[PDB]
């Protein structure tokens, strides 16, 4: 079992220092450290702790004797010797020199390999590019155009991958990492044997112990120490500076960075040597400097280098706390690393925030980061009652506006006070929207007005809510229990105290295995205030990875039932309350939510093509404002929710519980420092201890801290008269102040007078934001006539920078997921190429990147083999054939390859069909030479795997062909399983059933096997059905690692399936054998399908001969969707040129022109108009009657019923096939469900953080026509076309150029083309079976409902 | 007889002087008007005044408020 | 007769005089509650105003002693009207 | 005699006159009840916020 | 004439009825104290307060 659940291969959890010192001390291991420097450990009776862990300390105590014994020196004390013990912060300037070159030889077979691999394919892969470029543009110098300088192959690409500086870090601490892993696998296992790992490479000492590592270079005479999470950590950032400086070396438009780059990572490398552990706030601090960067760029001469001006003084501060750096020193530093990000792009500037994570990550300690909140909390703060009234006042009148423009237009259930005046009255009585500008006044009556009961919410609305895994604290007894057994157990053996119990229970288990649940009553415990008289209460921080600022270094837990409470109040408030305000432009919707955010930047840029409009932007950070909140500045707007929703007391939860309580930093390795505070109540406010908290908590409670800050951001608006636009969200929020110019104006003038205008409201918003209690400095707010920040990314100018350097750094040689199969590493990395071409990278260099990284995926697990095997074969006739290797690696996924990125991938985000796009790609390597016909022939030819009539219609487009799932998917369905039938939740009662599969097999039988195959039909029918319900269900599960361990350990695994997930590798590498080797004997009709041969026709007759035993020669309709590439045949003029095609009588295509005279980052008027692009169309019925308030299980039932029809059939027996299927779910009669169906024509069949597809920069001066074509899935089809057209405008012009000298037009024909097709449907078929006995959950509400209708 | 005329005549004329006196006292209800309007303004300003010391108790982190209904 | 006709006509006249009399007062005392109001009114506003002008302040926890002594509040939801109720 | 009906026919008129005027000293009754009554609500909450306030 | 002479001592009648209510216009005063009273209670609270 243990050769699944494996250790981690990425860093997940924080790094510890005492930890660090916990594994020294324990072996007496050799070190400098000072008295302070240990904390609460030095106390510790340390040779008890030894008796105890006999097996640590005897591989501790081997691993001193053998650092004494090859350096003599280290048993000099007083630091007497040369040898330099330092940690890792310290560690930076020196990782180079660590290099184990000889004595290891793995690394240099895997680089071998992947050399050899990569050199087959390059020319090929260069073959394919050109070729989309003439059929894309029909000029060969498409993707070559921004660079002519180099031209980057894959097999350049390769070379620089490992001839860079890094790549032998990267080598040496890969081969350390896969040693300690294979140790910790041994130590779980229980061997004992020969767990010490000595390479002993000259200058370079490593020994290597499942615990930690001990890395000694003689070059600079310096030891360290590294814990396993720090190994991790090491790895991880050595492999994300390789990938940055490569990529700097490879992409012309990332190139003028990489020198740059350099020079910081050595001044930083430098200053942590200098510094240590504070050396991460200097880097806190250059995330910041960026920013201030672009506004050094600004017109306006008021705001111009005020950011920068200040972080510069910041930095100052930082570089003179300790007095490491006198005045002098700390200037010529600041300017040193100032020098780096002058003289540079915009976006190349922004391109500056992958270095933030590229000096790891500090040593987090539980003290220092207690410190922090302890300040931010319990402390005085001053509120100002109007300041409050007045916001809530607004809050009153946003909350009546939103229930206006819904609820039909008419006012919630209102109270008026009794100063409300005769015009609020009548305002009440006639059901009018509250007029900010009479809001603003008056407030002494728009406020006091209850908002009586206007949501009819229950706690149980959702159920994915309560079925999602989150953090659970100890209760407030056994709160020590988190801490290690050795560190405790001496103090409470003088406390004649016993030892506390461990605790390991989570809230998802916990609620599954509840035999009585019932939301209603889980929020009695808040309502009845039961809360604040719980004594087996309590909180408790954990520190947070991934984190180099003192905030936020810290998450919080609390116990089952409070985390319930809290889970239901989010819900409630998101589901009810959340939506009644849209003044903030925030959706869910990643389209139109991209759409606001691109017209709000362009808000002032305005063209030549009388008054103008003109913008500034002010973007705010709001990371500490949660732990500023307090009880005084939500109280009212809590109680107006409270009243809303009906309940007595469910919100002012969080404070109220925290004013009680004694929080405190849970660290197993970070006990509280004195030995005789062994008890919660009595802490102190120092240590690792919170007294008393007045402040809420990250997460907790944010809908209402949003919605606060939402009334006061209008509330200053509408005090400065000046109109705005913001985008609050959680941790930052955007607002675009909006003013009125002369059009004559100069653009310098003009937007000197909207910084004019938006001084006012700046200071109007400072001073709200002041009465609530929550300072704001010059930290947080950053003002620019240019640029907002949203998401972690800038808008600039009408553009998204590009930050494709920060996507890069995270791109490793493995996914952390459990199954840790080459196919989801090769998703990953593919999944990182597509961001990269999304963020303006070069798409050639891309499509190279991913088929090198690909392959070199492959080698390395390959070489670096995770689970020892008895027979060697399937890997060694890998190892021995690097064609084998190249063949697998550039085969598509979808056909069984690990080629998870397509060639229409690099410009549609949306594919459809993936297997056509699978077909046309390896069409496309067949025609280059990259691979041979054979294999298409061999895939056409394979035999049909093992597939039932469930998996044709759970995952449509999917091919009989076995092992295209993961190992993790499996991983996951059987921790859900396991979950579930272990469920006795009431909500979950019927929601498990032990037929559940042969059910689904039936239902799928029975929606398939029919005259025509209709995958996407069944799988929203199953899906609408309430075994899908039930599925769906079972699917809201997590299926986290700890939720998969437990699963295992108490649903153990049988042997064979142990055996068939530890090697599910090995056997996909076997299994894909039979088709990348040799050319085998096939059926002789293959020979009719050529690489001339359309995609779709080829993916029809591979869907006909993959599902042959299921279907037995019946075909499949419903799936096709031509490639975005291979249906279009485009034409670029420039120029005296013309248009081929049209010129030949095709007539059919979708007219792009880009302008002349587009210069980007200038002077708005001489570029023409400005406009949002398309950035693509979403779902957007006239039913025979519209039923408002459907439950969720009618309105599935009305789809499935409307589906059947529009696709099996009109008829009466067709409709006796929908109602009862629909009545697994709804107990509608057959007139009412007919009547209440929507229109059966045309059935969409659509079933199933901010990435944005492009950076937007020439996107957003095109103009698009659709005249001269036809025009759901022509629809999508000519999208996919339109969103292709404009990648390839795009692509024409890469971030490295800005400028446009010349008006281009694209034609991109559709017409004239193999994929487009006549569609009919909708033809009668019966059903070719009985109905299957469906087993229906009648009682459970979240399948079925009794009373769907009043 | 002539007397007695006369003693109407002064009994009119008397009436003719309550008449008088009937007069300011009636004037006197414009005050009243005023009086009645402004007292009105005094009631917005008290109950303003009212939400608002009565808010500040419900602030009292110290006490629990319910809210009726 | 005509004495019936006048001399009680007088009597009573005689005693609305009077009432009339008492009449008049009433007025005074009215006239002393404007201004007296108009004093009450001017009084209001500076208590409004200050009132406005207030400073909430959270002790919270500098000296750091043990919540057991912190704990001085009341456990119990109170329900009491704000504003409107 | 018909001066002595003139005059006689007079008074009536100064009466109606005494009619309608006084009628009016009733309707000056109708508020001041009614603020006197408006006052009362005043007198009430101003106690009532004087305990809170102390 | 004769018919005058009752005729008045209907509407001398309403007089002494009107005098009958007037009689009662005088309880205001009782109010007057009270009000009176009452803000000086107020200034004398908001006092307390400066
Ligand atoms: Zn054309
Ligand atoms: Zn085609």
């Amino acid at each position: 079992l243990n050769e699944i659940l494996l250790p981690e291969v990425h860093l997940n959890s924080p790094i510890v220092r005492y930890k660090l010192f916990y594994y020294i001390l324990h072996g007496q291991l050799p070190n400098d450290l000072e008295p302070d420097d240990l904390g609460p450990l030095a106390n510790q009776n340390w040779k008890a702790i030894r008796a105890e862990e006999s097996q640590v300390h005897a591989r501790l105590k081997q691993i001193r004797v053998e650092l004494i014994a090859r350096i003599p020196s280290l048993r000099w004390t007083r630091s007497q010797r040369e040898i330099a013990i330092l940690i890792w912060p310290r560690i930076l300037p020196i990782l180079q020199a660590y290099d184990l070159r000889q004595s290891m030889q793995l690394p240099t077979v895997w680089e071998k390999l992947t050399q050899s691999t990569v050199n087959l394919i390059s020319d090929g892969l260069e073959r394919v590019v050109l070729h989309i470029s003439n059929q894309l543009t029909g000029k060969p110098n498409l993707f070559t155009r921004s660079r002519a300088y180099s031209i980057p192959s894959t097999r350049e690409l390769s070379q620089i991958w490992f001839n860079n500086e890094w790549s032998g870090s990267v080598k040496t601490w890969l081969m350390i990492k896969y040693r300690m892993r294979q140790l910790i696998t041994n130590q779980k296992t229980g061997e004992l044997t020969d767990l010490v790992t000595i390479v002993d490479t000259r200058s370079t000492l490593c020994i290597i112990t499942p615990e930690l590592v001990a890395l000694y270079s003689s070059e600079h005479k310096a030891l360290t120490y590294l814990t396993f999470e720090m190994v991790l950590m090491v790895t991880d950032m050595l492999e994300g500076r390789l990938n940055v400086s490569s990529l700097c070396t490879a992409s012309h438009y990332l190139s003028p960075l990489k020198k740059r780059i350099e020079v910081l990572l050595t001044l930083v490398d430098d200053l942590a040597l200098l510094m240590g552990d504070k050396v991460y706030g200097i880097v806190s601090s250059l995330e910041s400097f960026v920013y201030a960067q672009l506004q050094y760029g600004d017109p306006v001469i008021d705001i111009k280098g005020t950011f920068y001006g200040f972080i510069c003084n910041e930095i100052l501060d930082l570089l003179t706390e300790d007095n490491i750096f006198t005045e002098e020193e700390a200037n010529k530093v600041l300017l040193d690393l100032t020098s780096q990000f002058d003289n540079l792009s915009p976006d190349l500037t922004a391109e500056l925030l992958c270095i933030m994570r590229l000096w790891g990550h500090p040593t987090l300690t539980a003290s220092q980061a207690a410190s922090k909140v302890r300040e931010s909390m319990c402390a005085p703060k001053v509120l100002d009652f109007q300041t409050i009234m007045k916001t809530l006042a607004f809050f009153h009148a946003i909350l009546i506006n939103g229930y206006r423009r819904s609820h039909n237009g008419i006012w919630p259930p209102t109270t008026l006070h009794g100063n409300a005046p005769k015009s609020l009255i009548e305002m009440r009585h006639d059901n009018s929207e509250l007029k900010y500008e009479y809001v603003l006044k008056n407030w002494k009556s728009i406020s006091m007005l209850r908002i009586h009961k206007c949501f009819d919410a229950s706690p149980d609305e959702d159920l994915s809510i309560f079925m999602k895994d989150k953090a659970i604290s100890c209760p407030r007894q056994d709160w020590m229990g988190v801490f290690r057994r050795s560190l405790i157990k001496q103090r409470y053996r003088d406390a004649n105290r016993p030892l506390p119990q461990p605790f390991n229970r989570r809230l998802l288990l916990n609620f599954l295995e509840d035999d009585r649940f019932d939301p209603i009553k889980e929020l009695e415990y808040v309502t009845s205030g039961e809360y604040l008289r719980d004594p087996e209460f309590c909180a408790s921080y954990s520190l947070k990875e991934k984190e180099i600022k003192a905030t936020g270094r810290i998450f919080a837990k609390m116990t089952k039932r409070m985390r319930s409470c809290q889970v239901i109040a989010e819900s409630l408030l998101a589901n009810h309350a959340g939506k009644l305000m849209r003044e903030n432009g925030v959706v869910l919707d990643q389209l139109k939510l991209t759409k606001s955010l691109l017209t709000m930047n362009q808000i002032g840029i305005i063209s030549e093509h009388g008054f103008e409009i003109a913008a500034c932007f002010l973007t705010t950070d709001l990371t500490k404002y949660c732990l500023n909140w307090r009880y005084q500045v939500i109280i009212p707007f809590a109680r107006t929710l409270n009243s809303m929703y009906g309940i007595p007391h469910l919100f002012e939860w969080i404070h109220l519980r925290l004013m009680r309580s004694t929080l405190y930093v849970g660290d197993p390795f970070n006990p509280p420092s004195d030995p005789t505070q062994l008890d919660l109540d009595t802490a102190l406010n120092d240590d690792i201890f919170i007294v008393s908290p007045r402040g809420g908590i990250e997460g907790l409670c944010q809908k209402l801290w949003t919605m606060i800050s939402i009334s006061t951001i209008i509330l200053s608006a509408t005090e400065a008269n000046t109109r705005v636009m913001s985008m609050v969200q959680g941790d930052n929020q955007a607002i675009a102040i909006t003013t009125r110019v002369v059009r004559s104006l100069s653009h310098s003038e003009k937007k000197e007078q909207a910084y004019k205008a938006s001084k006012l409201f700046f200071e109007r918003l400072r001073a709200n934001n002041h009465g609530i209690g929550h300072h704001l400095k010059e930290q947080e707010t950053i003002l620019s006539s240019d640029f907002f920040i949203y998401s972690k990314r800038v808008f600039y100018k009408g553009r998204i920078l590009t930050q494709a350097l920060k996507n890069v750094s995270k791109m490793c040689l493995t996914a952390d997921i459990l199954g840790d199969c080459s196919q989801a590493s090769c998703s990953n990395l593919a999944t990182t190429v597509m961001r990269l071409t999304e963020n303006g990278v070069e798409k050639d260099l891309c499509y190279f990147l991913n088929a090198f990284m690909t392959i070199r995926q492959l080698c390395y697990d390959l070489v670096f083999p995770q689970t020892k095997s008895l027979s060697q074969d399937i890997t060694n006739a890998y190892l021995n054939h690097p064609i084998l290797i190249s063949r697998l690696c550039l085969l598509p996924s979808q056909l069984g390859g690990l080629n998870f990125l397509s060639c229409s991938r690099l410009f549609n985000r949306n594919i459809g069909d993936p297997l056509v796009s699978a077909i046309a790609d390896v069409k496309r390597l067949i025609k280059a030479g990259c691979l041979d016909i054979w294999v298409l022939y061999n895939i056409l030819g394979r035999r049909p795997g093992k597939g039932k009539w469930s998996t044709l219609a759970a995952d449509p487009y999917t091919l009989n062909i076995d092992y295209l799932v993961p190992s993790t998917t499996f991983l996951k369905k059987h921790a859900q399983y396991t979950l579930m039938e272990r469920s006795v939740n009431p909500m979950l009662r019927g929601v498990f059933s032990e037929n559940a599969a042969e059910e689904e097999e039936e239902l799928a039988q029975y929606l398939l096997d029919r005259e025509v195959v209709m995958p996407r039909v069944a799988h929203v029918i199953l899906a609408q059905s309430s075994c899908g319900r039930r599925k769906q269900i079972q699917g809201y599960l997590d299926s986290t690692r700890t939720i998969i361990r437990y699963s295992l350990e108490v649903r153990p695994l049988s042997a064979k399936k142990l055996n068939t997930v530890i090697e599910y590798n090995l056997l996909y590498l076997s299994y894909n054998l039979e088709i990348i080797e040799k050319p085998n004997i096939v059926q002789p009709f293959l020979n009719a399908i050529n690489v001339d041969t359309c995609s779709i026709d080829i993916a029809r007759s591979l869907r006909k001969l993959s599902w042959a035993t299921l279907l037995n020669g019946r075909p499949i309709e419903g799936l096709e969707t031509p490639d975005p590439i291979e249906l279009v045949h485009g034409c670029l003029i420039i120029g005296s040129d013309e248009c081929e095609h049209c010129s030949s009588g095709d007539d059919k295509f979708t007219w792009f022109f880009l302008p002349k005279g587009i210069r980007l980052d200038d002077d708005p008027a001489s570029n023409p108009p400005i406009r949002v692009p398309y950035i693509g169309s979403k779902t957007d019925v006239a039913s025979m009657a519209y039923i408002k308030g459907a439950s969720v299980s009618l309105k599935s039932a009305l789809r499935l019923a409307g589906v059947y029809i529009w696709a099996f059939g009109d008829t009466e027996e067709s409709w006796q096939d929908a109602y009862e299927l629909a009545s697994t779910r709804v107990n509608l009669t057959l007139e009412q469900l007919q009547s209440l169906t929507p229109l059966p024509t045309s059935a969409n069949l659509v079933h199933r953080k901010f990435t944005p597809a492009s950076s937007y920069a020439f996107s957003s001066f095109v103009h698009i026509s659709n005249d001269c074509q036809i025009l759901t899935d022509s629809n999508l089809i000519y999208q996919q076309v339109m969103i292709t057209g404009l990648a390839l405008i795009e692509t024409w012009n890469n971030p490295p150029i800005n400028f446009s000298v010349y008006e281009t037009t694209l034609h991109l024909h559709t017409g004239s083309s193999c994929c487009i097709r006549p569609v009919e449907s909708c033809v009668v078929n019966p059903p070719l079976l009985p109905v299957p006995l469906i087993n229906v959950p009648q009682m459970n509400k979240f399948v079925y409902d009794p009373e769907p209708l009043s | 007889a002539n007397e007695i005329m006369d003693l109407l005549r002064g009994m009119d004329a008397r009436l003719q002087h309550l008449e008088q006196k009937v007069d300011k006292v009636l004037a006197q209800g414009s005050m009243v008007t005023q009086i009645k309007n402004e007292l009105s303004t005094v009631k917005t300003t008290l109950a303003t005044i009212e939400g608002m010391m009565a808010t500040v108790k419900i602030m009292d982190p110290g006490n629990p408020t319910g809210v009726p209904v």
